[PDB]
RNA sequence: ACGAAUCUCUUUGCCUUUUGGCUUAGAUCAAGUGUAGUAUCUGUUCUUUUCAGUGUAACAACUAAUGACCUCAGAGGCUC
């Protein structure tokens, strides 16, 4: 304890600080993973000729799809090309799978009482009535077909 | 602005050429210190 | 009276006029780039006259 | 590298001497006086019982980028300073080399891990492209204010005496001196000239000299040693219309004096920088004059 | 309706200063009546100051410093 206190002392703290994820940041996390990973199979997708702004616009429908997932609004937009649109509803539904499993997992907890964070109550609150009424709208149309 | 994406990750070629610390740590300690050899 | 410069905020904070501060020189080819320095080196000097 | 790292460079000369040398390695020592970054301290006795540690200042990367020793840190071949080295090398290929240093702590640890050489350092460490240019260096030797009211201060200074035997004076007024010349130097011409070296002991001479006014006085303590200084000086100069002047002798120089009879001081040459630069130009006159 | 080059112009191509994360859209969406606190101005009080001792006569000190000359290795003497 007293050894790493006296170092840093006279040494400083190294610049290498690398941190782990926690609890904290693994939603942040999750993000930066899968925002690498549809760059990287656009970009494959691409003939030629595309650069760091190109990249950067197409990272913009990815957002705009998982909110349109969100909404339960389909989400369709025109003159997107056919492979990239597959790509990008593929790893929503990736997303899809953690974010409901997430929601399944944490109402578990919360039922056994045992350790939910203040603020997780609140989002699992969130997520369940997202689901509620999407599990509501596809049995709306069930009927109506 | 200030809100961003990345556009590169944080590479390992930058720490490499730091001089090193050698602070101690609790999970660098000697732990499971003997292999184990399949047959 | 001198400009004053702005206050280092760190320990190894970079006066960046001082010097060329990560100087990546051109990679030395076969085309003997002798007589083009001289003609800079005449006219820079010539351009801060 | 941590594992595999060079020898030190170290001179023959720091090393001294002696066959055998107790030399201390301190893996992480000091930090390069260069680079500002941690190296391998060596340091060590030139004999058992001496009483100076010789260290190693810069790191060897350092020491190699400039071809110099860590110790004394001049040039490994030739034994001569980065400075000079430079400056002989621009003699012979007739344009500057130069190794440039940063200011800049992370343009100094920039500067270092580059595994080029610096200056002077292409040249050296490569015996082939060193021994040829001393042989280069060898067709070189074979080649071998008219505003100003001055008219208070040249009263003082006397102008119009002569060098004689007769007066028995302390204080001498020096003229003709160059911008050249420096202060040491006419002080130990007149102390070669009389035995009276180490002078600065017994105090037996003080000199002032302005570099400005091309003038200057040298006061004498004990006025029997005026007379040794007269006598001692037999090369003289009269000008045309008499008033005979002694020549002190610097080498290629020139430098005429007459008895002042009086202490002359400081500020009897000028009181401003501006001010005594027309005396030297008074002056240029007279010794046109006293020549010609 | 085809000139060898400059300027002026139209159309294609190129798009050029041409939306840079995440989660529970990250979360929420303003007083009718009856009384306080802070700032500024205005008024009052207290505090922050010292020496002089009328007139006349007599005596002493001051208006140390500056300039110049000389000796000694800055001081000493003299004059203004
Ligand atoms: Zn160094
Ligand atoms: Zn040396």
């Amino acid at each position: 304890y007293i050894g790493n206190l006296i170092t840093r002392q006279f040494e400083g703290r190294s610049n290498e600080i690398v941190k782990t994820t926690t609890k904290q940041r693994l939603d942040a996390y999750y993000d930066l993973e899968l925002r690498n990973s549809v760059m990287d199979d656009i970009l494959e997708m691409m003939p030629e000729s595309i650069r760091q702004k190109k990249a950067r616009t197409i990272l913009q429908h990815l957002s705009e799809a998982w909110r349109c997932w969100k909404a339960n609004i389909p989400w369709d937009v025109p003159g997107m090309p056919a492979p990239i649109k597959k790509i990008i509803e593929r790893y929503i539904k990736s997303k899809a799978d953690a974010w409901v499993s997430a929601a399944h997992y944490n109402r578990e907890r919360i039922k056994r009482g045992a350790h939910v964070e203040k603020t997780m109550v609140k989002k699992n609150l969130g997520r369940l009535t997202r689901l509620w009424i999407k599990n509501e709208q596809e049995r709306q149309r069930q009927i109506q077909k | 602005t200030s809100h961003r994406p990345q556009l590169e990750a944080r590479s390992g070629a930058k720490a490499a050429a730091y001089t090193p610390t050698g602070i101690e740590h609790a999970r660098l300690l000697p732990g499971h210190t003997t292999l184990k050899y399949r047959k | 009276v001198a400009i004053k410069k702005p206050k280092k905020k760190y320990g190894t904070d970079i006066d960046y006029n001082e010097d060329i501060v990560y100087e990546q020189a051109p990679m030395p080819g076969i085309y003997d780039t002798s007589t083009e320095d001289r003609q800079i080196k005449k006219k820079f000097e010539q351009f801060e006259r | 590298d941590e594992i595999n790292e060079p020898p030190p460079n170290i001179c023959e000369q720091c090393l001294g001497d002696e066959a055998n040398i107790r030399m201390t390695k301190i893996p992480q020592g000091s930090e390069c006086k260069i680079c500002t970054l941690p190296f391998t301290l060596y340091h060590f006795k030139t004999s058992k019982r001496s009483n100076n540690i010789i260290k190693t200042l810069i790191c060897v990367r350092c020491a190699t980028q400039r071809n110099i020793c860590q110790c004394c840190m001049l040039d490994s071949r030739w034994h001569i300073p980065i400075q000079l080295r430079d400056h002989l090398i621009s003699l012979v290929n007739e344009e500057n080399v130069m190794t440039e240093e940063a200011k800049n702590d992370m343009m100094k640890r920039f500067l270092s891990l580059k595994n080029v050489k610096l200056g002077g350092a292409q040249i050296t460490s490569d015996p082939s492209e060193a021994d040829n240019i001393v042989d280069k260096l060898k067709n070189i030797l074979l080649r071998a204010y008219a505003s100003v009211d001055i008219s208070h201060i040249l009263k003082k200074l006397p102008l119009n005496e002569s060098f004689l035997k007769n007066p028995s004076t302390k204080s001498f007024f020096l003229y003709n001196i160059d911008a050249s010349i420096p202060e040491w130097k006419i002080t130990d011409t007149v102390s070669q000239l009389l035995g009276i070296k180490k002078w600065k002991d017994g105090n037996s001479l003080s000199l002032i000299v302005n570099h400005k006014a091309k003038c200057g006085g040298l006061r004498f303590q004990s006025s029997e040693l005026g007379e040794r200084f007269v006598s001692k000086i037999s090369e003289t100069l009269v000008t045309p219309k008499g008033l005979k002047r002694g020549v002190l002798l610097i080498d290629r120089f020139r430098i005429f004096i007459i008895p002042w009879s009086s202490g002359f001081s400081a500020a009897s040459f000028g009181t401003n920088t501006a001010e005594n630069i027309k005396l030297s130009l008074s002056l240029n006159k007279l010794i046109q004059l006293e020549l010609g």
